[PDB]
This record gives structure tokens, C-alpha cells and sequence, in this order.
RNA sequence: AUAUACCGCCAUCUUCAGCAAACCCUGAUGAAGGCUACAAAGUAAGCGCAAGUACCCACGUAAAGACGUUAGGUCAAGGUGUAGCCC
């Protein structure tokens, strides 16, 4: 109730002052971030679920929005649509319909809030079909040449919704290069690509044709440079650890592509991304499960 | 159907504390551990001894504060100090609470050769997290 | 308290037309609004025959004399309830007039339910709304039929809960359980507008007269 | 504890009976108004029936003497080109003008139906009405 | 000895999404049934699903998976009701 929440707010203010005193910080400039940090320090909980951890928040954030009593002492409800049982939702629908009637008489930046958001706004429980009806009505309003007078209302229900080029560094000898990293399965590769070079690729201090005697791996190394038409234009020094030959080749390919992004134009970078040369392959070995032969293989069924 | 440490649903008249309300798979996710010691860390020893001591302590406290424990004990081990944080009920007389606190501290200290403290937190009635 | 109630609540009950609702309409106004047009003779309801003047080329004609008498009674009842400060709830499932009826309710200070009548709004009211909720003291049906040409379940529920019901009953309606039936045309916008205006005017007159009488009594 | 037997008596009768019995301690707000100004019929639930034998609905078709003249006019000349304006309460169609002229001619003391019809047609032509026969 | 008395831990449908107390209504107040979104009697706390969480993402896999079915398995994990032996 309101009196309960008021008492809780008083308790929170007193406790916030106490916590500020405990941590030695200024009570006046003690913010919610400071309170959260202090509580996390004083009551360390490793529980994975953040909600299960200790919390000392404002009562407004803690307690759910309680709908106030909807009638007075005389018993008469306040809203003329009270007996619908969904007074807020139907009031909103009625207002939208009135706006649509007035409009009919006279004449990639945002989305529609979810049913949960609409329920939170209306402090009422809605249904999927009710939400769809309301969204259809709002869409009709949007299409019906809604001006500022209508757009100000409509926007209350709107919710707003490229590779990161590395900086080019310089070695001691003044040569420009770019450093990047990429992981494939268990293989991690750190690749340094120089702006100018004769196409040499030294992996772990070894020439690439020696490190990767497999034509498939050499082709994977080739794929990024060949794509952007820069074969023989760049020198590469790569260090790859972990995984097998193919995982290492893929990781080095990703690292080289990311490093070369610093030296290719933005259109070329986008083309590489579209070709999939900058995506980190998330496919990793799937854990074996108990009671079955492998990740998906099941034991031979015995009818 | 999994049965381990789950209080099965009922008509809504069964009160359950936070510990009971949560199934095993919520340990380290929504509920902590009722006994904290270094026995189970990597490279540490005496896990079996700590477990046996914990079991005996739980039984002994349950039988020594009958009908008083409002929730599971918490056994903390710091160095050789053993701290038993027990939530109890405000039914037994404070004289008997003090007598039993002193008794348990002394007896457990002599039995396990370690300083034992027993911290009682009293509540009017068992705290109900939800009604199952 | 005793004298206050005696002179406020029971004083208007001593007059045939305390709020003067008869002036709000005439048979000519109802005719001009087309209150006298019913459905085809095939859609006719057996209990609406007493109010049907005849059948003009298979189209029923509602006796506007009976409509005038019934409308007098219904408006007087509504005025007295509004004077007594009862809750008046306007029910209508005609989507063509949902907006109008809601606006009339808001303007006259009373309540409206023009939406899908969920089961139990009246019979299960204590559980749905709250144990202390106050149910409507009068229900005014601008369309006693739902959207499948069956009687509004609110009619049956209001009869169950002992809430008097004023109701516009067309020639295909069932006036058996409506306390104050007003035989008339509930499908013409003109007729519906006339009904809304009449009830709004009667309720506003009743409320303002209640305030005036209270002021007269309390100033002396 | 108002009785929820909407099929047994009317709300007024049930409320009155419960108040008499003492189940209802206080009369509901509307009881005094109802008792003062009751409806023309006590609202008692009645189950509807379908007429089966020789019973027929007492609704009588609304006919007037001028309906014969109207039918003859529409059969002889058709609807016409002057569209009805049903919004105007005093609107008069070509058929209605013909009916009025026929009625006054009958008042003049002519009985022959065909003679009245032809005379009315000629009179309307003189007045300036383009009575176009359908055949 | 009794899993055909059980607690305890589980298999199974479940590679499901339903189980639902408390009310209301319909059926002439029978067992029973309760939906149509341009809506026509259902409202529903709670449990589950979902969500949240672990692992490498918001994917995937784990985990979870209610009420019930098979007197399903286990008296041989232990405890335990009943019954039985005590040179
Ligand atoms: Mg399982
Ligand atoms: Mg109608
Ligand atoms: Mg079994
Ligand atoms: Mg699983
Ligand atoms: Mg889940
Ligand atoms: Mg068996
Ligand atoms: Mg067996």
C-alpha cells in the first residue's frame, strides 16, 4: 500500500545514509551505482542469477507497480470504462479511435513495444489478440497521415532499435602495420599484417608453405588476400596456438582478414564481411552427454 | 520424474522456506551452500572429515534445539573456528536458549577440539517464501 | 439524517414527473428519428408483438404511442436513479455506436461497457473486481442483442443480480427480462442518437436537480 | 444475498419477498423508485414458444385505401425519374401527387376507376408533370 | 517375506503442455460442459512450459520438465509399517 511504500522509502533513505557512512563516502553524493558497489562488496554473493543476489534498491524499483483502488468512499468507480475490467486498455483504444475519426474527418529507426511493455504501461493484463488489435489500430493511425498532433501520441508506443577497423600502428623502422586476433575452435591466432610487402607469410617463425604443408590450409590462408585482390602486396607474421592444422589455418585466416581490414577500403571491408571472412566461426565441439555414445549418437536401441 | 530435494506441489496450503522451495539445480544459481569450508576446493584435503562433522553437527543441533530451528543451519569454518548460524523460533524461553547455547558450544568444542560459536537468530515463525 | 433523507430521497417520489422528462421528447421527434421502424416480419420476436403497430410490406412498425409511454417510464426511472446517485451503466455491442455511447457515458458522468462482455462481470463481480466493489444500480441497454442476434448475457446477469434494466427492444428482441423496455428502432443512427441524447439529458437533469435540492436544504 | 433465480418472479417480487423475510436488511437503492413508478409489465421471465396449429401472429399488415391508387400508378407509369428523398418529412413523390389529385377528383363525385385514372393523368400533364407510361 | 504398505532416488510417455484450488455460468439445478477476437461465459491464484541460469552469443547443448499412466524399478544404499527366526 501507499503508506507501506512511504515507510519503505524512509527506510531506504536512512539505510542509504548509513551505508554511505559505512563506506566513508559522502552521503549527499552517494548514487545508486555507489550503493550497488558497496552492497556487492559487503555481501559478496557468487550466485549466477543476478536477481538472487543481495539488492538494496529504491522501493520504487523493488516493489511492483500496484494498481490503486479504482473507486472512492461512495463506491462509485473513477473511470467511466471501469466495468469493462480493462479500463486502461479500452480507454487507450477509445482515444485512438477518436483520433482516427478526427483524421478521417479532416483528411528502420523504431519498432512497436512488446505486449509486456504495453502491459507495464497500462498496469493491466492483456492478451495476444488484444495486443494485436491495438497494434493494428496504431498502424492504421500511422498510415493515416498522422501529423505532429498525432505523432506526439503515437511515439509513446515506439521503441528505438560494420567491422571495427583496427588502428594502424608503426614499427621501429617506421613501417605501418595492423595487428589482429582470431579464434577457430581451440586455435587462437595473432596476426600482424604490414602495409607493404612481397606476400611473405611467416607463421610461428616458419614459412607458411612449411607450417601448412596441406593445400587446403594454404588455400585458406590465400582466401582473404585473394578476395580483395592483394596477393603479393602484404607481409604477414602470424602466431597460432592450439587446435589442429585446420583450426589453426582458419584462425589465422580470420586474424589476417581482420588485420587487412585496416588496409582495405570500407567497401572492400563490407564485401569481406558479406563473404564471411570476418565472422568468428562459433561451431565448436559439442560436449558428450551421459548415457549416449557421443554428442548426438545414441546407444544402439534394444527393442 | 526427478525427486531429489524437491517439495512437490500441493493444494497451496504447504508453507516452504527459500531453501525448500528451490530444487537442487538452483544451488549456486539461486541458493548458496549451507556449509562453507575449504575441503572441496582443488588441492585441499579432509573433505570427508568435514562432511562427517557437518552431518553430525546438523543432527546434534536438530536434537538439541528440538522444535526450535526455523531453518537449516549454516556451518562456517574459518581457520579452526566453527560458527553455527542457526535461525530459531521465539517459543522456547530465553533461559533455555542461553543454557543450550552454552552447552552446545562447550560440548562441541570439546568433541571436535576447536573453538565453536553458536549464533542464534530468532524469528516469530518460520519464514514462508511461497505456498506450495 | 432522517429529515435529510425524507426530504431528498422521498420528496421526488411524490410527483408523477418530478424531473419533467416528457418535455424531452414527443411522438413526432421519435418518428423523425425513425424509432418506429422494425425488422422484417420474419425476424419478429413473439414477445414484441404487443408493441408492433403492424407490418408495412413485411416490415414491422413499432407503436410509437406505446414507445412514448414506455420511454416516459424508462426516462423517469433513469432520472430518479441518477438523482439518488446510483451507478448507471450503458451496455451496447453495436460497434457502430460503441464510440458514441462511451462518449455519452463519459459526458454524463456514468459508466459504459460497449466491449466484449466477459463472463461474470456481474455475477462474479466480487472476485473479478474486488470484494467491496459496487455493482451498477441501473443498466441501460442501447442494444439488448449481442453481435450474433442473441440477447446480451448482461440482461440475464442483471436480472440475476437484481439490477433494474432499461432497454431499447427492437422487433427481434426479447423484452421479457428487461425491467423498462422501450420498443424502438435500435439500428438507425438517428434513433440511437435520440436515445443517447434523451438518457444523457435525463441523467444530467437529475444530477443537477439533486445538487440544487441539496443546496436548498443545506442553506436553510 | 439477492436471489439469483431470474426465472422465478421478477426482480421486484424477489427483492420485496426477501426484504419481507428479512434476508435483505436494507432495500436496494432502486426499490423505492420501482415501487413508486412501476413498469407497464412486471418483468417475469417467459420461455418463448413457436406457434404450431391454426394460431397466427396478431400482426396486421398496414394497408391504406390509397395503396390501390399507388399500385395502379406504379404498374402504369413505373417508378419515374424523380428519386425519393426520404430525409425530408414533407417529401411528395409523383405518385403521391397523383394520389392527391385522384382523391380530390373522387371527392368531386366521380366513381369510375379508369376514368379517374385517365383524368388524373391529364390533370397532372396540365400541371406540368411528365407522367411517362411504362407501356 | 511383503516394492501389491512405504519414505528415499528414479524409468516412462516427456523428442508433451498442460495440471489447476477458489468462484461464476449453462444443462429444467443429471452424469457433465464452458469456445468463436468484426468474439457468443468464463475469471483464475499456484505448479509446469516459458523466462532466468551454466558452458562459448541472444544459437546450440545441458539443466529443467508439473498433474497423472504402467500396484513400473528398487525391503540388497539406508530407514521404515506389517509379518517371521532368537542354541
Ligand atoms: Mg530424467
Ligand atoms: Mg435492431
Ligand atoms: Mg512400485
Ligand atoms: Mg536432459
Ligand atoms: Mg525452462
Ligand atoms: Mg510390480
Ligand atoms: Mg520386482
Amino acid at each position: 500500500t501507499e503508506d507501506f511504500i512511504k515507510k519503505q522509502i524512509e527506510e531506504f533513505n536512512i539505510g542509504k545514509r548509513h551505508l554511505a557512512n559505512m563506506m566513508g563516502e559522502d552521503p549527499e553524493t552517494f548514487t545508486q551505482e555507489d550503493i550497488d558497489r558497496a552492497i556487492a562488496y559487503l555481501f559478496p554473493s557468487g550466485l549466477f542469477e543476478k536477481r538472487a543476489r543481495p539488492v538494496m534498491k529504491h522501493p520504487e524499483q523493488i516493489f511492483p507497480r500496484q494498481r490503486a483502488i479504482q473507486w472512492g468512499e461512495d463506491g462509485r468507480p473513477f473511470h467511466y470504462l471501469f466495468y469493462t475490467g480493462k479500463q486502461s486498455y479500452y480507454s487507450l483504444m477509445h482515444d485512438v479511435y477518436g483520433m482516427l475519426l478526427n483524421l478521417e474527418k479532416h483528411q528502420i529507426g523504431s519498432r512497436w513495444l512488446i505486449k509486456e511493455e504495453l502491459e507495464e504501461m497500462l498496469v493491466e493484463k492483456l492478451s495476444d489478440l488484444d495486443y494485436m488489435q491495438f497494434i493494428r489500430l496504431l498502424e492504421k493511425l500511422l498510415t493515416s497521415q498522422c501529423g505532429a498532433a498525432e505523432e506526439e501520441f503515437v511515439q509513446r508506443f515506439r521503441r528505438s532499435v560494420k567491422q571495427l577497423i583496427e588502428p594502424v600502428q608503426y614499427d621501429e623502422q617506421g613501417m605501418a602495420f595492423s595487428k589482429s586476433e582470431g579464434k577457430r575452435k581451440t586455435a587462437k591466432a595473432e596476426a600482424i599484417v604490414y602495409k607493404h610487402g612481397s606476400g611473405r607469410i611467416k607463421v610461428n617463425g616458419i614459412d607458411y608453405q612449411l607450417y601448412f604443408p596441406i593445400t587446403q590450409d594454404r588455400e585458406q590462408l590465400m582466401f582473404p588476400f585473394h578476395f580483395v585482390d592483394r596477393l603479393g602486396k602484404h607481409d604477414v607474421t602470424c602466431t597460432v596456438s592450439g587446435g589442429g592444422r585446420s583450426a589453426q589455418a582458419g584462425a589465422i585466416r580470420l586474424a589476417m582478414a581482420k588485420a587487412l581490414c585496416s588496409f582495405v577500403t570500407e567497401d572492400e571491408v563490407e564485401w569481406m564481411r558479406q563473404a564471411g571472412l570476418l565472422t568468428t566461426d562459433p561451431r565448436v565441439r559439442e560436449r558428450k552427454k551421459p548415457g549416449q555414445e557421443g554428442a548426438r549418437r545414441k546407444f544402439t536401441w534394444k527393442k | 520424474k526427478n525427486r531429489a530435494a524437491r517439495v512437490r506441489v500441493s493444494k497451496g496450503d504447504k508453507p516452504v522456506t527459500y531453501e525448500e522451495a528451490h530444487a537442487p539445480h538452483y544451488i549456486a544459481h539461486r541458493k548458496g551452500w549451507l556449509s562453507l569450508h575449504t575441503g572441496n576446493l582443488d588441492g585441499e584435503d579432509h573433505a570427508a572429515e568435514r562432511t562427517v562433522e557437518d552431518v553430525f553437527l546438523r543432527k546434534f543441533m536438530w536434537g538439541t534445539f528440538p522444535g526450535c530451528l526455523a531453518d537449516q543451519l549454516v556451518l562456517k569454518r574459518r581457520g579452526n573456528q566453527l560458527e553455527i548460524c542457526a535461525v530459531v523460533l521465539r517459543q522456547l524461553s530465553p533461559h533455555k536458549y542461553y543454557f543450550l547455547v552454552g552447552y552446545s558450544e562447550t560440548l562441541l568444542s570439546y568433541f571436535y577440539k576447536c573453538p565453536v560459536r553458536l549464533h542464534l537468530q530468532t524469528v516469530p515463525s518460520k519464514v514462508v517464501y511461497k505456498y506450495l | 439524517s432522517t429529515d435529510f433523507n425524507d426530504k431528498i430521497l422521498n420528496e421526488p417520489l411524490k410527483h408523477s414527473d418530478f424531473f419533467n422528462v416528457k418535455e424531452l421528447f414527443s411522438v413526432r421527434s421519435l418518428f423523425d428519428a425513425r424509432v418506429h421502424l422494425g425488422h422484417k416480419a420474419g425476424c419478429r420476436h413473439r414477445f414484441m408483438e404487443p408493441y408492433i403497430f403492424g407490418s408495412r410490406l413485411d416490415h414491422d412498425i413499432i407503436d410509437l404511442e406505446q414507445t412514448a409511454t414506455h420511454l416516459q417510464l424508462a426516462l423517469n426511472f433513469t432520472a430518479h436513479m441518477a438523482y439518488r446517485k446510483g451507478i448507471i451503466l450503458f451496455i451496447s455491442r453495436n460497434r457502430q455506436f460503441s464510440y458514441l455511447i462511451e462518449n455519452m457515458a463519459r459526458d454524463c458522468g456514468e459508466y459504459a461497457h460497449t466491449r466484449y462482455f466477459r463472463g461474470g462481470m456481474l455475477t462474479n463481480a466480487r472476485l473479478l473486481f474486488g470484494p467491496t466493489v459496487r455493482l451498477p444500480d441501473l443498466i441501460i441497454f442501447l442494444h439488448t442483442l449481442n453481435n450474433i442476434f442473441e440477447p446480451h448475457v448482461a440482461v440475464r446477469d442483471a436480472a440475476k443480480m437484481n439490477i433494474p434494466t432499461v432497454g431499447i427492444v427492437d422487433t427481434n428482441c426479447n423484452p421479457c427480462l428487461i425491467t423498462y423496455p422501450v420498443p424502438g428502432n435500435d439500428d438507425s443512427p438517428l434513433a440511437v442518437h435520440l436515445y443517447c441524447r434523451l438518457f444523457q439529458t435525463a441523467i444530467t437533469r437529475a444530477k443537477e436537480k439533486r445538487q440544487q435540492v441539496e443546496a436548498l436544504y443545506r442553506l436553510q | 444475498a439477492g436471489s439469483r433465480l431470474e426465472t422465478v418472479g421478477s426482480i421486484f417480487s424477489r427483492t420485496r419477498d426477501l426484504v419481507r423475510a428479512g434476508v435483505l436488511k436494507e432495500k436496494p437503492l432502486w426499490f423505492d423508485v420501482y415501487d413508486a413508478f412501476p413498469p407497464l409489465r412486471e418483468p417475469v421471465f417467459q420461455r418463448p414458444r413457436v406457434r404450431y396449429g391454426k394460431a397466427k401472429a396478431p400482426i396486421q399488415d398496414i394497408w391504406y385505401h390509397e395503396d390501390r391508387i399507388r399500385a395502379k400508378f406504379y404498374s402504369v407509369y413505373g417508378s419515374g425519374q424523380r428519386a425519393f428523398d426520404l430525409f425530408n418529412p414533407n417529401f411528395k413523390s409523383t405518385c403521391q401527387r397523383f394520389v392527391e389529385k385522384y382523391t380530390e377528383l373522387q371527392k368531386l363525385g366521380e366513381t369510375d376507376e379508369e376514368k379517374l385514372f385517365v383524368e388524373t393523368g391529364k390533370a397532372l400533364l396540365a400541371e406540368g408533370v411528365i407522367l411517362r407510361r411504362v407501356g
